[PDB]
RNA sequence: AAUCCCCCGUGCCCAUAGCGGCGUGGAACCACCCGUUCCCAUUCCGAACACGGAAGUGAAACGCGCCAGCGCCGAUGGUACUGGGCGGGCGACCGCCUGGGAGAGUAGGUCGGUGCGGGGGA
RNA sequence: UCGAUCAACGGAUAAAAGUUACCCCGGGGAUAACAGGCUGAUCUCCCCCGAGCGUCCACAGCGGCGGGGAGGUUUGGCACCUCGAUGUCGGCUCGUCGCAUCCUGGGGCUGAAGAAGGUCCCAAGGGUUGGGCUGUUCGCCCAUUAAAGCGGCACGCGAGCU
RNA sequence: UCGCCUCCUAAAAGGUAACGGAGGCGCCCAAAGGUCCCCUCAGGCGGGACGGAAAUCCGCCGGAGAGCGCAAGGGUAGAAG
RNA sequence: GCUGACUGGGGCCUGUAGAGCACUGAUAGGGCUAGGGGGCCCACCAGCCUACCAAACCCUGUCAAACUCCGAAGGGUCCCAGGUGGAGCCUGGGAGUGAGGGCGCGAGCGAUAACGUCCGCGUCCGAGCGCGGGAACAACCGAGACCGCCAGCUAAGGCCCCCAAGUCUGGGCUAAGUGGUAAAGGAUGUGGCGCCGCGAAGACAGCCAGGAUGUUGGCUUAGAAGCAGCCAUCAUUUAAAGAGUGCGUAAUAGCUCACUGGUCGAGUGGCGCCGCGCCGAAAAUGAUCGGGGCUUAAGCCCAGCGCCGAAGCUGCGGGUCUGG
RNA sequence: GCCCGGAUAGCUCAGUCGGAGAGCAGGGGAUUGAAAAUCCCCGGUCCUUGGUUCGAUUCCGAGUCCGGGCACCA
């Protein structure tokens, strides 16, 4: 319809974003970023799940890297 | 026409290798010679070099290659190096490049 | 009347009149300008009311530039109370320092007297200006 | 015909203050130099009305030097439409881009009494060796007929120096 | 064996390395090249991929330079905005202190820099 | 592993619609209708600009398109006191106040000869009819008039009446 | 109108309301899945029988505006096509 | 049992304010050009001109919650320090609450309405209807009331009287009782700053003085012979009067100005800006800024100095709990 | 007063690509012995005013003479 209201929806907030930041200690399995596209690409010691979700592969600290036109990158640095 | 099929195929195969995170056994082959270079990324560094060019040998570019592969093994295995993954670059695994690879055992390997 | 064709959305949030500024302001097309002293949504029908005041003022002669435009849709409810937004029913959002209108190719007494009439048709205080070095080159 | 103003220097001295001081914050620069400077408003005003990024301005200031500047920017604050700051560009001998005013010469010059006059520029951007600066460009072209557009190099191009172009654009016309 | 220079790989910075123009290189690398018997090929084509070659050419590609027309980068100065503290206006909104401070634009920059390894000259 | 528009989609039962002016109880001013209040879109009245009509034209008299307000008499918006009750339209009775003046008084301009008008200004002292119709307010109409004014007071007034 | 997804509102973490502004889902695919190998678009201009704005073909330019089953968004050719 | 709020430094995250137009869209003026609106030469391909349509494209110029080439201040989180607080964490017992409201800021809905409504971040009332100020007044300013005192200092706000303390000191403003109020718009109010036109080659104001020639201008006409009117408004003679700006009108007589000389004798006319004021300005029981009353102020702006002023702070005594 | 409608030669009423109509009057002709009917031919400042456009009866905007729909109250 038009007037009465044809509007009125929305969907649940997806609570998307970075869940661990640079220089933050993590364990194998911790997920570091929740995201829609490949907005951050997985780096050293970092997996991607089917939903583009980035997790630590190893314990460590997390370092962020901006490779310019190659994207941004999340790695886990060991001494784990 | 930007960024040719050569350098796509190039990049495609390369990145896949680079993810597994072994040392890289990287193969250049020109019309004349065939070279092979074992690289550790993240230190951005070559470790064990082997050319037909520097081994000054010739005839049957394939049989030359099995040789520059045996050359690499013997050379490389001497530094402790055993496991690596085969770069194969923009080249079909075939012929000359297959031959250097199946010559790169007696050391090295799974290839 | 004055009005877009093709809107991407029919209705749009009111927003603030804040921070009088930003673009327009330097008298780019003509001899004298009418600059806006206060902020306001000026309506497609006040604009046309100024235009025609001026064109009527000189002999169908002279040349007129306008230079603000009503792309912001203005809704109003019927004398109902509360359910949905809407409806209808267009404005140009105008902050201080803007040149609307701006005549050219007419005499000083003409332009200045037309612009003064034009100004009476507007909901805000105005300023007539001439043109400057300051209006640069570009 | 030839214009000079005054100038001074600054390091601290909050501009808002200077601005209340009847003065006019600005900056002095070129490839070789960059320096904070202020002028007097009314003074600057009286000259700049004639000068107007069009004719060269010799400043002065202490040291006492006299510096041969073109004005490359003026910021008016938009509310009160009045200058809040000035870029003074100082010349040395290297070619420099700039806006030269234009003398439109003729009568309607074809469709006399009359076409429609239609000046599409008061200016042209042109690269000029500073030494010879063509303080206007007579554009006669009495050919000057209905619908036509002169582009660039059909301008007089007085002796010194070439266009900053584009060689194809619109200057005037009759319709 | 260091050091420099040229080439060939190959990383990194992620356009200050790009486009366009011009110029340059074949000894050596590299390429195009000669052929298609053989490995292997092409929804047709040895174009591509692949192999066995070495007569020719740097035309193409690549590499190295030099041009600022475009593209890219880009101050200082000034404003906008603003954390915090205060005013003013019926309102819309404005202003002051203190601390942070763009974007556009102007000046200018730029025809890349560099690590590892090889081959060749020092 | 299947049977769910259990879609009112955390899904009362396996199984379910209406009406009450014949109504009742517990509650609420947490919430509607009246009045007030806030508001003033709407409404009434000013004012700015002044296209244009007015033979010409100082707007004698008009006033486009737009603009800024005043008032709080309309219709509303809101839902703030009142639902352990603030009785509702109209009439009658009795008024009182405001002035944006209907008449009378005094004025200016007139496209004011006179007389009679038009418009605007001052002015709230007093006045401001009787009837037909309808519950009407309003309005129409008859006959008069100096005139037959518009509003407020809980749409003034039901412990005053109807 | 009622559950679910996308965007805005939402004030540069997450979250955030109104009978605020706008759209979609209740499926689909044995290939539209896994892997290995290859390939790279849309558009514009020029050329070519039936071919026309568009069928196919050839040439140059074209860093992604195409494609990714369907809404939007994020993403993506160094592939997810 | 030192980890807390808050704070310092360092990293990472972000896409808002602002701004921009590269995308998505919208959009003013001009240019050059596909298709054509078709004027028509066709009626064969043609085919030119466009002051209409018009893609793309260039120039100038803008707009956007669902646009972004950009992008702050802030914010979030981690690490390292400070931080002993009616701080923090862990387990368990008892709850109450799940109607909020005002204000400030940012938004949406509303009408750039509401003591409107819906979120966000803060605050206060709620529960501080206890105190001081604001005339009076939950939530604005001041400030967190354990008890006592016929002691002090302050806050906000005040110091002519009601009413505690300046009829304080200096400088300027306003003449409306503005203050003690409401806009567009207006205006030789008034005070300051500025720029420009003319002026002792004597301007502005008055006054003395010229008040055209052909001519009725051609037009139109009983006649307009400027003034009942549509205009060729042109030649001249001058220091020098428009075939005439107005009264006039039996068209003419008679009259005035424009524009000139001259008289006299120092300013004159124009514009812009800031301060205060003025109009605009009409409601209903009796008026009023809280009242009296205030005019070199008892009003407003600037600088200063003192004082007055709470349950805040202090001084003196005391209570209770917690620590030591 | 309040929002929506339509004027067209002489009367009836088409006329959304923006660059004036057929009817039915009236005159004329053909037809007929003459007519009727039927077929041929003959003329709006297109309701005023402002606007867009080079150009508007044909697009915009009111305002008007005149048609539809609207709200006092409990
Ligand atoms: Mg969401
Ligand atoms: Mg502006
Ligand atoms: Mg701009
Ligand atoms: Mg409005
Ligand atoms: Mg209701
Ligand atoms: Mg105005
Ligand atoms: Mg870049
Ligand atoms: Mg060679
Ligand atoms: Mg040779
Ligand atoms: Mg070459
Ligand atoms: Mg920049
Ligand atoms: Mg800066
Ligand atoms: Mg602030
Ligand atoms: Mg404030
Ligand atoms: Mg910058
Ligand atoms: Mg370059
Ligand atoms: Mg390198
Ligand atoms: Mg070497
Ligand atoms: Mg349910
Ligand atoms: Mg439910
Ligand atoms: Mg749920
Ligand atoms: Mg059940
Ligand atoms: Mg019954
Ligand atoms: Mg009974
Ligand atoms: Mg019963
Ligand atoms: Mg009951
Ligand atoms: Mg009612
Ligand atoms: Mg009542
Ligand atoms: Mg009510
Ligand atoms: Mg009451
Ligand atoms: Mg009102
Ligand atoms: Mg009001
Ligand atoms: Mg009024
Ligand atoms: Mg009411
Ligand atoms: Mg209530
Ligand atoms: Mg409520
Ligand atoms: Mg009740
Ligand atoms: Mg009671
Ligand atoms: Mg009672
Ligand atoms: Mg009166
Ligand atoms: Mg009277
Ligand atoms: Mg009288
Ligand atoms: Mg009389
Ligand atoms: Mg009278
Ligand atoms: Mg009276
Ligand atoms: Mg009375
Ligand atoms: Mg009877
Ligand atoms: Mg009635
Ligand atoms: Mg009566
Ligand atoms: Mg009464
Ligand atoms: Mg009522
Ligand atoms: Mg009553
Ligand atoms: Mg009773
Ligand atoms: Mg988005
Ligand atoms: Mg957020
Ligand atoms: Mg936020
Ligand atoms: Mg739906
Ligand atoms: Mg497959
Ligand atoms: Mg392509
Ligand atoms: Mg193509
Ligand atoms: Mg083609
Ligand atoms: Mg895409
Ligand atoms: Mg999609
Ligand atoms: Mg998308
Ligand atoms: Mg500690
Ligand atoms: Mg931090
Ligand atoms: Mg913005
Ligand atoms: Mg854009
Ligand atoms: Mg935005
Ligand atoms: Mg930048
Ligand atoms: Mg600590
Ligand atoms: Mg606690
Ligand atoms: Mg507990
Ligand atoms: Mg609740
Ligand atoms: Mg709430
Ligand atoms: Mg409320
Ligand atoms: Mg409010
Ligand atoms: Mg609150
Ligand atoms: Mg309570
Ligand atoms: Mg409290
Ligand atoms: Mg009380
Ligand atoms: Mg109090
Ligand atoms: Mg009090
Ligand atoms: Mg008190
Ligand atoms: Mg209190
Ligand atoms: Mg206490
Ligand atoms: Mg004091
Ligand atoms: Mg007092
Ligand atoms: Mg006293
Ligand atoms: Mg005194
Ligand atoms: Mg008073
Ligand atoms: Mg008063
Ligand atoms: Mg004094
Ligand atoms: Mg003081
Ligand atoms: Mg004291
Ligand atoms: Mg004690
Ligand atoms: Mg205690
Ligand atoms: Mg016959
Ligand atoms: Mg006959
Ligand atoms: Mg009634």
């Amino acid at each position: 319809a038009l007037a009465s209201t044809r509007n009125g929806r929305d969907s649940q907030a997806k609570r998307l974003g970075v869940k661990r930041y640079e220089g933050q200690v993590v364990r194998a399995g911790n997920i570091l970023v929740r995201q829609r596209g490949t907005r951050f690409k997985p780096g050293k010691n970092v997996g991607m799940g089917r939903d583009f979700t980035l997790f630590a592969l190893v314990d460590g600290v997390v370092e962020f890297q901006d490779r310019g036109r190659l994207g941004r990158y999340v790695h886990v640095r060991p001494l784990a | 026409a930007r960024l040719t099929a050569y350098e796509r195929r190039k990049f495609r195969v390369r990145n896949r290798i680079k993810r597994t995170g072994r040392l890289r056994l990287s193969v250049f082959r020109s019309l004349k010679h065939i070279y092979a270079q074992i690289i550790d990324d993240e230190k951005g560094v070559t470790l064990v070099s082997a050319s037909s060019l520097a081994l000054k040998l010739k005839g049957n570019k394939t049989e030359v290659a099995r040789q520059v592969g045996r050359a690499l093994a013997e050379k490389a295995l001497a530094l402790g190096i055993k496991q690596v993954a085969f770069d194969r670059g923009p080249y079909k695994y075939h012929g000359r490049v297959k031959a250097l690879a199946e010559g790169a055992r007696e050391g090295g390997l799974e290839f | 009347m004055l009005m877009p064709r093709r809107m991407k959305y029919r209705k749009q949030q009111r927003g603030r009149l804040k921070g009088a500024t930003k673009g327009g302001d330097y008298v780019a097309f003509g001899d004298y300008g009418l600059v806006a002293l206060e902020p306001a949504w000026i309506t497609a029908q006040q604009i046309e009311a100024a235009r025609v005041a001026m064109v009527r003022h000189f002999r169908r002669g002279g040349k007129i530039f306008i230079r603000i435009f009503p792309d912001k849709p203005y809704t109003k409810k019927p004398l109902e109370v509360r359910m949905g937004k809407g409806k209808g029913n267009y404005v140009a959002v105008v902050k201080p320092g803007r040149v609307m209108f701006e005549v050219a190719g007419v005499t000083e007494e003409q332009a200045m007297e037309a612009l003064r009439i034009a100004g009476h048709k507007l909901p805000i205080k105005t300023k007539i200006v001439r043109r400057d070095a300051y209006d640069e080159a570009q | 015909m030839e214009y000079r103003l005054k100038a001074y220097y600054r390091e601290g001295e909050k501009p808002s203050a200077l601005r209340r001081a009847g003065k006019l914050p600005g900056v002095m620069y070129n490839r070789h130099l960059n320096r904070k400077v202020y002028v007097d408003l009314v003074e600057f005003d009286k000259v700049f009305r004639q000068a107007s990024i069009h004719h060269v301005i010799v400043l002065e200031l202490p040291d006492g030097q006299s510096l041969p500047t073109l004005v490359r920017q003026v910021n008016l604050d938009k509310r009160r439409r009045r200058p809040e700051h000035v870029d003074f560009f100082v010349l040395s001998d290297e070619p420099v881009e700039m806006y030269v005013p234009l003398r439109f010469v003729g009568t309607p010059a074809g469709v006399r009494a009359g076409g429609v006059l239609q000046e599409i520029h008061r200016d042209i951007l042109v690269k000029v060796s500073p030494r010879n600066i063509p303080e206007f460009i007579e554009v006669d072209v009495s050919g000057l007929e209905i619908g036509d557009s002169l582009h660039a190099s059909d301008l007089k191009l007085p002796p010194g120096v070439e266009l900053a172009v584009s060689p194809e654009e619109t200057i005037a016309a009759v319709v």
